[PDB]
Parts: C-alpha cells; structure tokens; sequence
C-alpha cells in the first residue's frame, strides 16, 4: 500500500 | 447569504495542507453532507484563487452521475466553503489499499463509469488533470464519484494545450514533464495508471525522490503480471503509452477510442451512463454518520477552530442556480 499523494500546481 | 453556524460539524473526513473536509449535518432539512474548508490566507500566498475559483464554477454547471454534484459554494471573511454530496463509500484509495487489488470484472466496471464521467467533461472542453485514487469515492451504492476539481482547466477542445505545471507527481503524463504546452489526453494516461493499480496493485512508476521518479515516467518500460490477460494488458499499454499522440484516447475521437477497446467488450456505454450494471461492492453503511470506509487517521481527530476580502465565483446554490 503506497503514501497518501499530494496534488500540487505551478 | 449562506453562514457557518447553517451547519453541525460531525466528522473529520479528510485533512489537506490548504484545509480540511468534514462531515456535516444541514441544521434546516437534517440532510447530512460533506464539506471541504479551504483557508482563504493560504490560498491567496500560494496564488492559487484562479484555481480555486475554477473548482467552484466547473461544479456550478456540470451535471453527471459520476460526478459529485455541489449542493452549496460560500465564502467567510477568511474561508472557502464547497458543501457537496457526501460518498458514505469513502476512497478507492481506502478499498484498494485494504484489498490490494481488483478483479478485471471489478476494475472494469470502476473504469467504465470513469471513463463515462471523462467523456462528458472533455465533450464540455473541460480536462481534469489530477485523476487518481484518492479523488475517486464511492456513494452509498456503490458507483464512482470524481470528487476535487482544483486543478481544472476550461475552454480545452480538440487539440487546445495547457502550460500549467500541475497534477499529482505519481500520476503525471510523461508529456507533463517536458518544456512547452500539453493537451487534453493527460486525464487517459491518469485513467491508464489508476486502471494499473487496480488490476496490478501497485503504481507502474514509483520513488519517493520525484527526480527518480520523473525518470521512470520518462523512460520506463510498464510490466505486467504474467497472469493478466491480453486486453487488460493491451488497454493499459494503451492508455500508457508515452506519446500522447498514440495514446489510447488522445485522437480526435476522444473517450471513443478507449470505450472501443477490446477490454470493454461486454460493456453497453449506455447502460453504464444510466447507472443500470450493477456495483460488484456494496457500501455496508448502516446509517448516514457512518464513516467506516474512512480513516481512523482523520475520524478519530476532534474539530477544533483555528475590508473586500471576496471571491467573484462562489455564493453559489443549487436550487437557484
Ligand atoms: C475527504 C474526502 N473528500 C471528499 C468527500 N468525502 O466524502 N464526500 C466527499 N465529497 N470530497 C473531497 C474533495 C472535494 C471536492 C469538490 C468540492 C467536489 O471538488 N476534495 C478532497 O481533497 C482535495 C485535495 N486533494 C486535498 C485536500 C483536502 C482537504 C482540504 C484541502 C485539500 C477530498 C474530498
């Protein structure tokens, strides 16, 4: 099971 | 004029680093939802408002069942408001993680009303851009709903381009990672590595140094269990491949490239739409605060509380507008 990701921009 | 206090505040949902969502009680109908409270002061230092605004105004028109439909968008002196239909499912990032993986049947079926939900939002020149696990829930019975659309962009038809350096790092489209403008056909490489997980139970590419990482989008070649079956292999080389060009999807046709592959054989697109198959998982909710398909990491945690400040986007209802 892999980390929570994180939306990221610019 | 909508205000905080219309509201019971029930459930730590999820907790992000610009706010948190909540499960929440309307005081005036007891109908019970989900609410994402955005802090205006970290928005406006990062310079995400367009955005944010963005999210808003997308969900003000749009109208799918596999979209989550927003009930309400206001705004305080210093926080964003977005209260939406609450998904008693939870996360597919949630089930997956418990399970492991899916059947073909089950990613199928999850896929299918995916890629239903992608076609409506291209067919309005809208592309998504941060499709993944975590943005992807179930409702009560059992069908996806798309939720956070914070990273929208409008007014994208056919072979318009965007300059945006946005996503989410695991996810993003090799074309992402170049100089210069991509186009629309980043969201079917975002279907091609949530299909991949589903079926494959891990991500195609991972590292947690995002150089590394950036690399084996780039270059890596995706393998595949031995035990898959052709089409399932087929549909996520498709999806997968590097050159947006040649990506299943990316042609001019858009989601009827994918609804045409062979791995979606057995699968009527209009019986999808009209929500007639029927979800291999059922939610066994068993009343309206339940919050069992959600973390005990976020549910556990108690709610605390931490001039023309104004949004020109938001103050939205749906049953005026
Ligand atoms: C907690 C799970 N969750 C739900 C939800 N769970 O049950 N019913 C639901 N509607 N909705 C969510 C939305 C949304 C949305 C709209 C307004 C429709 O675009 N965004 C999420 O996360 C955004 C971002 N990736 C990290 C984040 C998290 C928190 C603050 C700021 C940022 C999570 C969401």
């Amino acid at each position: 099971g892999r980390p929570r990701t994180t939306s990221f921009a610019e | 004029k909508v205000t905080m206090n219309d509201f019971d505040y029930l459930k730590l949902l999820g907790k992000g680093t610009f706010g948190k969502v909540i499960l929440v009680r309307e005081k005036a109908t007891g109908r019970y939802y989900a609410m994402k409270i955005l802090r205006k002061e970290v928005i406006i230092a990062k310079d995400e408002v367009a955005h944010t605004v963005t999210e808003s105004r997308v969900l003000q028109n749009t109208r799918h069942p596999f979209l989550t439909a927003l009930k309400y968008a206001f705004q305080t002196h210093d926080r964003l408001c977005f209260v939406m239909e609450y998904a008693n499912g939870g996360e597919l990032f949630f089930h997956l993680s418990r399970e492991r993986v899916f059947t073909e049947e089950r990613a199928r079926f999850y896929g299918a009303e995916i890629v239903s939900a992608l076609e409506y939002l291209h067919s309005r020149d809208v592309v998504y851009r941060d499709i993944k696990l975590e943005n992807l829930m179930l409702d009560k019975d059992g069908h996806i709903k798309i939720t956070d659309f914070g990273l929208c962009k409008e007014g994208i038809s056919d072979g318009a381009t965007m300059k945006t350096f946005c996503g989410t790092p695991e996810y993003l489209a090799p074309e992402v990672l170049e100089d210069n403008d991509y186009g629309r056909a980043v969201d079917w490489w975002g279907l091609g590595v949530v299909m991949y997980e589903m079926m494959c139970g891990r991500l195609p590419f991972y590292n947690q140094d995002h150089e590394r990482l950036f690399e084996l989008i780039l270059m890596e070649e995706i393998r595949f269990p031995r035990t898959l079956s052709p089409e399932a292999k087929s549909l996520l080389a498709g999806l997968l491949k590097k050159d947006p060009k040649q990506r299943l999807g990316g042609g001019p046709s858009d989601a009827k490239e994918v609804m045409e592959h062979r791995f979606f054989l057995s699968i009527n697109w209009q019986d999808v739409v009209q929500k007639k198959l029927l979800p291999p998982f059922k939610p066994q909710v068993t009343s309206e605060v339940d919050t069992r398909y959600f973390d005990d990491e976020f549910t556990a945690q108690s709610i605390t509380i931490t001039q023309r400040t104004h949004f020109p986007q938001f103050d939205y209802s749906a049953s005026i507008r």
